[PDB]
C-alpha cells in the first residue's frame, strides 16, 4: 500500500533520457564482477567464453525517499523506467543476457539514492593468441568494457576494493589451459567521438604439456632412436637396412601433418613444427648417408668403413645437443 | 449474459494491483512450491560437457490480492494474464542458452484458485552444464546436476519448497528417455542455501546419475585395435629371406595404429589427463612398435649366432602373445569392478 | 519400360463433357510435371495444361476456363475434363511427363510422350 | 459501404475479452484440426528427428464473433489475430518449430456470419521420433506428431479431426530420397497429467527404408573385397612375399570402410544388420590371410601337401560365403 | 510551416482508415502488380535440393482511400508508414526459411502518388526448394522454381499480375551470379492457379534453368579412374616370371578403385538410383578387376601349356585398351547429347 | 537546472513527425559517414564471405532539433533513436548482420545546438565477395562493402565520406592468419535502379594470401613423395617386387593426397595453382613406375640397355623436376 506510493512519486516527473547530474559533474560508477566460469578457449577462432555476474553502482538524486524502509529490493520490471548506463564490452565477438525464466536482472534502491544493478552475461570475448611457443605458450586474454555514448566528462568507471571474485577455479571448463591469475587496470581511450574511460581485466593462461608431450614427442623420439639401428647393421644385409631405412622415414611422414591439426592456419613455424622437422632430418639423413655410404663401396670400400663408425658418434650426439637447445630455449627462455 | 460476470471479477483483481511488489511484502516470506515433470531427457554432449532436458516446470505460490468469490471455484485464464501479475524470477544457476517454446502460443499455464493460490507452469528446454571426469573413459559415471533458484530475492523474502516429497517431486516420463549410450540410474533431489556478495539465496538441486554404455566402443575402437595387434604378430610366421613381406607388416600396422589413435581422440575434448582408452591405445601402439623392433634383432643377430637368431624369432612367436593376453586381463579387471 | 497409356475420348455433339485420362506405368511421376498437348489435324502441336508436384495448374491462353486438369498422385495418373467443346477442338490429345527444362509450355521439354487419343466434335 | 463493414468489425472487438475462452464457465469448446503437409525432409538418424512443413488449420465457434447483414466470409488482416482468443495448441514432441514470416507472418483469420472462425498457420517443425536401428538399413520406422492443448483440460476444450480420415492431405505427394511412406494414421485420445486430463490428437507415418542406396555403398564394396582374397588361392605361392603382403592390405582396406561407416550413423550400444555383415565379411578375409600364412609356413616343408590345400580353398571359401548370404538375407527379410 | 502542410495531409489520410480491410472490399478484386530484381543468384545446395536468392521484391496496387492534393505528387515516406496501411500478405509457396533484412533499418520502400497508387518494395533472401533428378549426374540440368502468392485472400479477392511483359518483369543483375558449379542459362516467367482446402489462389511462378559444370568432376573423379585403368593394363607387358610384381599390380589397383568408389559418395547426395557417374566407376571397376583375372589365367596355364599362355597375353595388350577406348566414346557421347 | 534540460528536450519531441525526412519537399539532406573497423575474421572461401565488426557512424543536420541556451552537446539515451528520424542505410552485399545488445543496444544519439545529429552503431556484418581461386594459394582477393540508401533517391539524400580519405580508421590494426591487408580504397558514386538513382558509398580492401602455411602442408609432403620414387632407380631390376611396391605406394599416395586436399574448398570448376603442382607431381611418379615397365620388358632381351636406362634415370628425372619448379614458381609468384 505505502510502498506503491513511494514508487509512484519516484517515477513522477522522472525522465530516463538524462543521466544524473547531466550538466553538473560526471556520473561515477562502481563496477564489480563475479566469474562463474571461463569457458573453452577456442584457438582456431581466437576467442574464449566467460560467464559472469556484472554489477554496477551509481547515485541518483532523483531517487531519494523518506520512509521506515531503507532498501527497495525491486525486480527487472523497474529497469526500463530509470536511467541505466550503456556499458558494452569492447572486445566482445558475441554476448547475450539470460532470460529463463525471467530477465536475469536485479535492482535495489536505497533511501539516499544509491542504485545497484546486477545482470548475468555470457560473453565470447576476442583473444589474440601468439602461438609461436605452442604447446609451451602462455597468454593473457583480456576483457575490456566501457561506455558507448558517454565520454570521460560524463561517465567515469571505477573498480571497487573487491575487484573481481572467482568461484572454484579447478571446476571451470578450461581443459587445455590452466588459470594463473587476474589483473585489473584502467585506461582512457581516445576515439573520433571523444575520450572514453576503459576498464580492463586480464586472465593469465598457460597451456598444459601433460598431453602433447606423450602424444607427439615420445613417438617422434622413438623413431630417431630406432633409426640408428641401421648403423649397427653391416651394409651386406642390404634388405635389412633397406627395410629399416624406408620404414622410419615413411613413418615420420604420418605425424608431420597431424601436428598442425591442433592449430589454426598459422603461417609461422611453431615449436611443435620445428621439433618435427628436425626429427625428420635425422632419419632422412641416416637413410641418405647409407646411400652415400653404399655408393662408394665400389670405389673406396676401405674409406666407406670409416663413415659408418662416425655415424654412431656424431648422429646420437647431435640429437642430444639439439634437444638441450630446444627444451631450454622454450621452457626457461621462450 | 453470464460472460461479463467473470470480466468484472478479473478487472476487479487488476484494479490497483502492483506487479512490482512480491506478495506479502514486508510482512512474511513468500513460499514457492516447485515440482518438475521431465518429458524427455535430452542428449548428453561430451565435447561441451552439457546436456538437454525438457520439463513441465510447475510453480505454485499464494497471493492474497487475487482472492475472489464467484460461481466458478477455479479460473483458468489465458497466458496473457501471466504478464500482469507478480511471478517468481526463478533462474537456473548452471544453465546455458535455454529456450521457452512459443508454438503455436506461449507454452504457459496460469490458474487462480478461489483462495488466491496460483499455479504457473511452462514448457522449457533447459541446456545445463555438467562436470565430467573423463579419466575412466569410456567406463565412466556422472552426476549431472540442475540447480535453480531466485535471482533478485534473498532467502528472507522468497524460499522454495518442493510440492511433494523430494523423491516424488521430480517425475521422469516413462517413454521420456532420449539417451543413446547412457543409462539413467536415478535422480537425487535436495535443497540448500547459497551465499553471494548480495546476500543469501535459496537453491534447489537435482542430480541425475548417468552410466556410460560400452557397447559402442567395444566394436568400434577396442576390437579394431586388438586385431591390428594380432595382424602385426603374424610377422613371426614368415621366412627371414622374404624381407619385403615383413617390411610391409611393420609400416602398415603402425600406420593403422596411428589412424585409430587419432580418430578415437576426435570423439572427446582435448583433456590434459589421459583417458583409460588412451592407455589401451598406447599399450597397443607399444606392442606394434615392439614387434617391428624384433625384426631388426633378427637380422642383427643372424650373423652373430644364426641358431640364436632362430631361437630369438621362435620365442618371439610365443613371448608376444603371452604378454598381450595377460595385459588385457589386467586392463579389463582394473576398470569394470571400479 | 515407361508407357503413358491414354483412355477416354471419342465423339460428342457440339458440347457436353468428355473426360480423358492418362495412366502412367514403370516410373513414379510424383516429382515430374504431367501435361496435356493437343495436335490439330495438319496445323501443329499445341499446349493445353500442366500440373507440377505442387498442384500448380497452368493453362493455355485459349482453353483457359474451359478445361480442368487434375492429378491423382496415388494412382500416378493425370486427367483432363473437357467442357463446352467447340467443333474446332477436334484433334489428337497427348499425354506428357517431364522436368520442364527451358519452359514447361514447350513440347521439347517433355521426355515421355503418350500415344495419343482421338476426340471428334460434330455440329 | 466499406465504412459499414468497418463499423461491424469494430463493434465485435468492443468489449471482447481475450483472457476468456468461448463459452467460459460452460460446455467445452470443440476445436477441429486440418493439416496439409507441404514437405517432409531431413529424416536424420543421428539426431533422431525429422522436419515437417504444413498448413495447420483450426476450426472453432465463438458466439461473440457473430455478425448480421453482411453475406460474406470476412477475411481480415492477419494482425487481427492478436485481438482474439485462439487455442493454445502446442506440439509435445517438437524440438524447434517456427512460423514463417516472409513477406509477412504467414497466418489467416477468416470469420463467418454464425461466429465460426478459421485460423490457419504455415508451420515448419523439427519433431523428434526415436528410431529402432537393430535392423538398419532393412528397417521400418514410426515417426509421430503429438498435438495437445497446454492450459485447457477436457472440461474446457475438446479436439477432433475435421473430416475424419480426410483431415490430413498431401502425404502421397512426398518423395523422400531414402525412405518411402507406407501408411499414415490418425488417433484421438486423452492424456492424464498431474494437473488434469488433456485432449490429444496424433499423426503418425510408418516410413520404410530403401535398400538400393546401401547396395552401392556398403554391400558391393564389401563383397568385392571378399572376392579379391579368393584370387590369392589361384596364384602360385612362389611369390612368397606377395600373397601375405597383399592379404594384409585387403584386411586393412576392409577396416577403412568400417571407419567411414560409423560416421554415417549415431552411437548406439548394439549391433545392427550392417555391422553383422561387415563383421561376417571381415572374418572371411581374415581367415584367408590366416590360411596363406599356414601355407607359406610349410610352403617348403610339404609343398605337395601345401598345394593340395589351395585346391580346396578354391571351393570351400566361395561356397561358404554363399551360405553366409543365404542365412543373412533370409533372416533379415 | 514547411512540413506541417504534409503533416496535416498524412493525419488526414489515416483518420478513419481501417487497415484490416483490403481496398475495394466487397466491391471489386484488389489487383497487385509484381516484379522482381535478382541482385544475386546465390549458391545451390545440392545435398539439400535447394538454392538461395536475393531479390528486390516489388509490389504495386491501388487504394482510393489514400488520395490527396498536396504540393508534391509522390510522397516518399518512412518504412514505418507501411505498418499503418493495408499491404498484401504475399508469401513464397516453396520457400524454406527466408530473411527480410532490416539492417540498419527495415529495408522497405513506400511511395504514395496523388491518385492512391502505392509502390511497396522490400529486400529479401529466399531459400526455395528445388527437386532434382540426379540420374544424369554430373551432367544433369535443373529447372528450379520460385512460386509466390497470397496466403489468406482467394482469387475472388486478390489477383496478382506482372508489371511488364512477363519475360521482362524479372531481371537478373549482371554481376550477381554467386554460382560456383552451376551456370544460369536463363529464366521463364509464368502464372498459374492452385486449389487448396480453403479456396483457389493465384500463383506467380518463375523457373530458373541451371546446367552443372562438370569441370570439377573431371579432375577429381574421372581422371583418377582413367589413370587407374591405364595403370592396371601395364601389368600385361611385364614378363611372366615377375609373379610378385604383377600380383601387386592386380590387387592394389582394385583396392584403389574401391577407395575411389567410396570417395565419390561424399560429394554425391544420397539417392536411391544410380547416377551416370556410378556407371563409369562400375565399368572402370570391371576393367581393372578383369585385368587381375586375366593374369591368373595366364599364370595358371604357365608350366602346363606355355604357348597358349603367351598367346593370350598378346591379345590382352589389344582388347583391354581398345574396348576401354570404345566404352569411353559411347559413354561420353550418350550423356553430352541430353 | 536539470528541469530546464528536460523542458527543452520535451519541447523538441513535441510535434516531431518521424514520418518525414529533414527538409521534406526541399533540398536533399547530406549524410556523412565514418567507419572505425574493429576486427575482420573468418574470410571463408567455402562460403565466399568475410565477417566484419565496425563502429558505424552517421552525420546529418535536422533544423527541427535546434535549441538555444544550453551550451552542451546533449547525449540522450539510446532509446530516443526510436523517436527521431535516422537514415535508412543498408549494406547491399551483406548476408547476415546484427547490432550488439549487451548490456544494452549498442547505439549512440548526440544532439548539437545547431541541430546536428550524430548516430552511431556497432555492427557485426557478414558481407559477401566472390573469390577467384585460379591462382590459389597465391591469389590476391578484393572484398568490398557496398553502402547505399534504400528508400531515398539522390533527390532526397546525398552521401559523402566525412573527413575525406581519413573516414575509415583501424585498418592498420587488423591481423589475419591467412591474409594481409595491402590497400583499402573509398569510392562514392550513384547507382540507378528501375525506381530511381540512389547514392552509394563503396569501401574495398585488397587481401593478399600468405603462402607460409601451404609450403609446410601442401607442397613439402608432395615433393618428398616425388623424391622417394627416385629411390627405385638405384635399386636394380633384381628386386622387382620392391621396385613395384615402392612405385605403387607413391602413385596411390599421390592419388590419396590429391583427393583429400580438395574437399576443403568449394567445387570450383577449374585448375587452381595448387592443383597444377599435384597434377604435375603425379606425372613424375607415374613416369617413374611406367619407366620401370619399359625397363623390365626389354630386360630379358637386352640386359645391357636396362642397366644404362636405370643409371640415366638417376639424373634426368631430378634435372627435369627442378626445371618444373623453376617454371612453376616463376609463372605464379
Ligand atoms: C529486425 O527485426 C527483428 C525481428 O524480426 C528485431 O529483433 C527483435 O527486436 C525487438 C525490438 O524491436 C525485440 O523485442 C524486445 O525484446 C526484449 C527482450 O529480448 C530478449 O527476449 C526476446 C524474447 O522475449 C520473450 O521471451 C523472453 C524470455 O526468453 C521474455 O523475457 C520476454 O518477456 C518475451 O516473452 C514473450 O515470449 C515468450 C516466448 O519467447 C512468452 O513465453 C511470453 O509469454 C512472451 O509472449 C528474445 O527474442 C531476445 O533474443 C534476441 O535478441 C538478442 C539480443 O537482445 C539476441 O542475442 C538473440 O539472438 C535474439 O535475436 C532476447 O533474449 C524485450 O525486453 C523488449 O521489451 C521491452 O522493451 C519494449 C520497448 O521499449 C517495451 O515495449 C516492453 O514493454 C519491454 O519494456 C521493458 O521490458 C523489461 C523486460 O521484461 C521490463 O523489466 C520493463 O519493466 C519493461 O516492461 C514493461 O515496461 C512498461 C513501460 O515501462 C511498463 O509499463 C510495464 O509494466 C513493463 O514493466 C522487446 O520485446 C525482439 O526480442 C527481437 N527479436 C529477435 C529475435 O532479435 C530486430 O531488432 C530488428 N532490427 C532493427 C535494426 O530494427
Ligand atoms: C590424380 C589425378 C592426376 C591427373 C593427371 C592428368 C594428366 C593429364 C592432364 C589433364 C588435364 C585436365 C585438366 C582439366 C580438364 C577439364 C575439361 C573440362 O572441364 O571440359 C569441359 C567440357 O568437357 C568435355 O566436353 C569433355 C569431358 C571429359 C572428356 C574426357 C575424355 C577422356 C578420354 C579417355 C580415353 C582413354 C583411352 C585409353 C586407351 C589406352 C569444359 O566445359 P565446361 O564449361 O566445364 O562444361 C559446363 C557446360 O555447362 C558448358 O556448356
Ligand atoms: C583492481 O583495481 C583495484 C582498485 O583500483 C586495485 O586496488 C588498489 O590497488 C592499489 C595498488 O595497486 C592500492 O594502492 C589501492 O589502495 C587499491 N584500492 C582499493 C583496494 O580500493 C587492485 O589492486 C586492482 N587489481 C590488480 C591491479 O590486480
Ligand atoms: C463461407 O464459407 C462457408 C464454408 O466454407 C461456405 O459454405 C459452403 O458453401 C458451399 C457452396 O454453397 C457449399 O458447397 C459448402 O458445403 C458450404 N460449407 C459449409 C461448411 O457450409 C460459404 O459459401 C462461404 N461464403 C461465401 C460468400 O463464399
Amino acid at each position: 500500500g505505502d510502498v506503491t506510493v513511494i514508487l509512484n512519486n519516484l517515477l513522477e516527473g522522472y525522465d530516463n533520457k538524462l543521466r544524473p547530474d547531466i550538466g553538473v559533474k560526471p556520473t561515477l560508477i562502481h563496477t564489480d564482477m563475479y566469474v562463474n566460469s571461463i569457458g573453452p578457449v577456442n584457438a582456431i577462432n581466437m576467442e574464449y567464453t566467460i560467464d559472469i555476474f556484472f554489477a554496477q553502482t551509481w547515485y541518483d538524486r532523483r531517487l531519494k525517499f523518506n520512509s521506515t524502509i531503507k532498501v527497495l529490493r525491486l525486480n527487472s520490471n523497474m529497469v526500463g523506467k530509470i536511467w541505466i548506463p550503456d556499458t558494452f564490452f569492447r572486445n566482445s565477438k558475441k554476448a547475450d543476457a539470460h532470460w529463463i525464466t525471467t530477465p536475469n536482472r536485479m535492482l535495489r534502491i536505497w533511501n539516499d539514492g544509491r542504485v545497484l544493478y546486477t545482470l548475468r552475461l555470457t560473453i565470447d570475448a576476442e583473444c589474440q593468441l601468439q602461438l609461436h611457443n605452442f604447446p609451451m605458450d602462455e597468454h593473457s586474454c583480456p576483457l575490456e568494457f566501457s561506455s558507448y555514448g558517454y565520454p570521460r566528462e560524463e561517465i567515469v568507471y571505477q573498480w571497487k576494493r573487491s575487484s573481481v571474485e572467482v568461484g572454484d577455479t579447478r571446476s571451470w571448463r578450461l581443459y587445455q589451459f590452466s588459470f594463473v591469475g587476474l589483473r585489473n587496470t584502467t585506461e582512457v581511450v581516445k576515439t573520433t567521438s571523444g575520450d572514453y574511460v576503459v576498464m580492463s581485466v586480464y586472465f593469465d593462461l598457460s597451456r598444459r604439456m601433460g598431453y602433447f608431450t606423450i602424444q607427439t614427442y615420445i613417438p617422434c623420439t622413438l623413431i630417431v632412436v630406432l633409426s640408428w639401428v641401421s648403423f649397427w647393421i653391416n651394409k651386406d644385409a642390404v634388405p635389412a637396412r633397406t627395410s629399416l631405412g624406408i620404414t622410419t622415414v615413411l613413418t615420420m611422414t604420418t605425424l608431420s601433418t597431424i601436428a598442425r591439426k591442433s592449430l589454426p592456419k598459422v603461417s609461422y613455424v611453431t615449436a611443435m613444427d620445428l621439433f618435427v622437422s628436425v626429427c625428420f632430418i635425422f632419419v632422412f639423413s641416416a637413410l641418405v648417408e647409407y646411400g652415400t655410404l653404399h655408393y662408394f663401396v665400389s670405389s673406396q670400400p676401405a674409406r666407406a668403413a670409416k663413415m659408418d663408425s662416425y655415424a654412431r658418434i656424431f648422429f646420437p650426439t647431435a640429437f642430444c645437443l639439439f634437444n638441450l637447445v630446444y627444451w631450454v630455449s622454450y621452457l626457461y627462455l621462450g | 449474459d453470464n460472460t461479463t460476470v467473470f470480466t468484472r471479477i478479473l478487472d476487479r483483481l487488476l484494479d490497483g494491483y502492483d506487479n512490482r511488489l512480491r506478495p506479502g511484502l514486508g510482512e512474511r516470506v513468500t513460499e514457492v512450491k516447485t515440482d518438475i515433470f521431465v518429458t524427455s531427457f535430452g542428449p548428453v554432449s561430451d565435447h561441451d560437457m552439457e546436456y538437454t532436458i525438457d520439463v513441465f516446470f510447475r510453480q505454485s505460490w499464494k497471493d492474497e490480492r487475487l482472492k475472489f468469490k464467484g460461481p466458478m471455484t477455479v479460473l483458468r485464464l489465458n497466458n496473457l494474464m501471466a504478464s500482469k501479475i507478480w511471478t517468481p524470477d526463478t533462474f537456473f544457476h548452471n544453465g546455458k542458452k535455454s529456450v521457452a517454446h512459443n508454438m503455436t502460443m506461449p507454452n504457459k499455464l496460469l490458474r487462480i484458485t478461489e483462495d488466491g493460490t496460483l499455479l504457473y507452469t511452462m514448457r522449457l528446454t533447459v541446456r545445463a552444464e555438467c562436470p565430467m571426469h573423463l579419466e575412466d573413459f569410456p567406463m565412466d559415471a556422472h552426476a549431472c546436476p540442475l540447480k535453480f533458484g531466485s535471482y533478485a530475492y534473498t532467502r528472507a523474502e522468497v524460499v522454495y519448497e518442493w510440492t511433494r516429497e523430494p523423491a516424488r517431486s521430480v517425475v521422469v516420463a516413462e517413454d521420456g528417455s532420449r539417451l543413446n549410450q547412457y543409462d539413467l540410474l536415478g535422480q537425487t533431489v535436495d535443497s540448500g542455501i547459497v551465499q553471494s556478495s548480495t546476500g543469501e539465496y535459496v537453491v534447489m538441486t537435482t542430480h541425475f546419475h548417468l552410466k556410460r554404455k560400452i557397447g559402442y566402443f567395444v566394436i568400434q575402437t577396442y576390437l579394431p585395435c586388438i586385431m591390428t595387434v594380432i595382424l602385426s604378430q603374424v610377422s613371426f610366421w614368415l621366412n627371414r629371406e622374404s624381407v619385403p613381406a615383413r617390411t610391409v607388416f611393420g609400416v602398415t600396422t603402425v600406420l593403422t595404429m596411428t589412424t585409430l589413435s587419432i580418430s578415437a581422440r576426435n570423439s572427446l575434448p582435448k583433456v590434459a589427463y589421459a583417458t583409460a582408452m588412451d592407455w589401451f591405445i598406447a599399450v597397443c601402439y607399444a606392442f606394434v612398435f615392439s614387434a617391428l623392433i624384433e625384426f631388426a634383432t633378427v637380422n642383427y643377430f643372424t650373423k652373430s649366432q644364426p641358431a640364436r637368431a632362430a631361437k630369438i624369432d621362435r620365442l618371439s612367436r610365443i613371448a608376444f602373445p603371452l604378454l598381450f593376453g595377460i595385459f588385457n586381463l589386467v586392463y579389463w579387471a582394473t576398470y569394470l569392478n571400479r | 519400360q515407361v508407357q503413358l497409356q491414354e483412355s477416354g475420348g471419342g465423339l460428342v455433339q457440339a458440347g457436353g463433357s468428355l473426360r480423358v485420362s492418362c495412366a502412367a506405368s514403370g516410373r513414379t511421376f510424383t516429382t515430374y510435371i504431367m501435361a496435356w498437348f493437343r495436335q490439330a489435324p495438319g496445323k501443329e502441336r499445341e499446349f493445353l495444361a500442366a500440373m507440377d508436384q505442387g498442384r500448380i495448374q497452368y493453362y493455355g491462353d485459349s482453353v483457359r476456363g474451359r478445361f480442368t486438369i487434375s492429378r491423382d498422385y496415388a494412382k500416378n495418373s493425370v486427367d483432363l475434363q473437357l467442357d463446352g467443346l467447340r467443333p474446332e477442338d477436334t484433334a489428337v490429345y497427348y499425354c506428357a511427363a517431364g522436368a520442364g527444362f527451358w519452359g514447361l509450355r514447350t513440347a521439347s521439354s517433355y521426355h515421355y510422350w503418350g500415344q495419343g487419343t482421338q476426340v471428334t466434335v460434330s455440329s | 459501404n466499406m465504412s459499414f463493414v468497418k463499423e461491424t468489425v469494430d463493434k465485435l472487438l468492443k468489449g471482447y475479452d481475450i483472457r476468456l475462452r468461448p463459452d467460459f464457465g460452460g460446455p467445452p469448446v470443440c476445436v477441429g484440426m486440418n493439416i496439409d503437409i507441404a514437405s517432409i525432409d531431413m529424416v536424420s538418424e543421428v539426431n533422431m528427428d525429422y522436419t515437417l512443413t504444413m498448413y495447420f488449420q483450426q476450426y472453432w465457434r465463438d458466439k461473440r464473433l457473430a455478425y448480421s447483414g453482411i453475406p460474406l466470409n470476412l477475411t481480415l488482416d492477419n494482425r487481427v489475430a492478436d485481438q482474439l482468443w485462439v487455442p493454445d495448441t502446442y506440439f509435445l514432441n517438437d524440438k524447434k518449430s517456427f512460423v514463417h514470416g516472409v513477406t509477412v507472418k504467414n497466418r489467416m483469420i477468416r470469420l463467418h456470419p454464425d461466429g465460426t472462425v478459421l485460423y490457419g498457420l504455415r508451420i515448419t517443425t523439427t519433431a523428434a521420433c526415436m528410431m529402432d536401428l537393430r535392423r538398419y538399413p532393412l528397417d521400418e520406422q514410426n515417426c509421430t506428431l503429438e498435438i495437445e492443448s497446454y492450459g485447457y483440460t477436457t472440461d474446457d476444450i475438446e479436439f477432433y479431426w475435421r473430416g475424419g480420415d480426410k483431415a490430413v492431405t498431401g502425404v502421397e505427394r512426398i518423395e523422400l530420397p531414402q525412405f518411402s511412406i507406407v501408411e499414415h494414421r490418425l488417433v484421438s485420445r486423452n492424456v492424464v497429467f498431474a494437473t488434469g486430463a488433456y485432449p490429444r490428437l496424433s499423426l503418425s507415418f510408418r516410413l520404410k527404408r530403401n535398400i538400393g542406396y546401401f547396395i552401392l555403398q556398403t554391400y558391393m564394396p564389401s563383397i568385392l573385397i571378399t572376392i579379391l582374397s579368393w584370387v590369392s588361392f589361384w596364384i602360385n605361392y612362389d611369390a612368397s612375399a606377395a600373397r601375405v603382403a597383399l592379404g594384409i592390405t585387403t584386411v586393412l582396406t576392409m577396416t577403412t570402410i568400417n571407419t567411414h561407416l560409423r560416421e554415417t550413423l549415431p552411437k548406439i550400444p548394439y549391433v545392427k544388420a550392417i555391422d553383422m555383415y561387415l563383421m561376417g565379411c571381415f572374418v572371411f578375409v581374415f581367415l584367408a590371410l590366416l590360411e596363406y600364412a599356414f601355407v607359406n609356413y610349410i610352403f617348403f616343408s610339404q609343398p605337395a601337401r601345401a598345394a593340395a590345400i589351395d585346391r580346396w580353398s578354391r571351393i570351400v571359401f566361395p561356397f561358404t560365403f554363399s551360405l553366409f548370404n543365404l542365412v543373412y538375407w533370409l533372416y533379415y527379410v
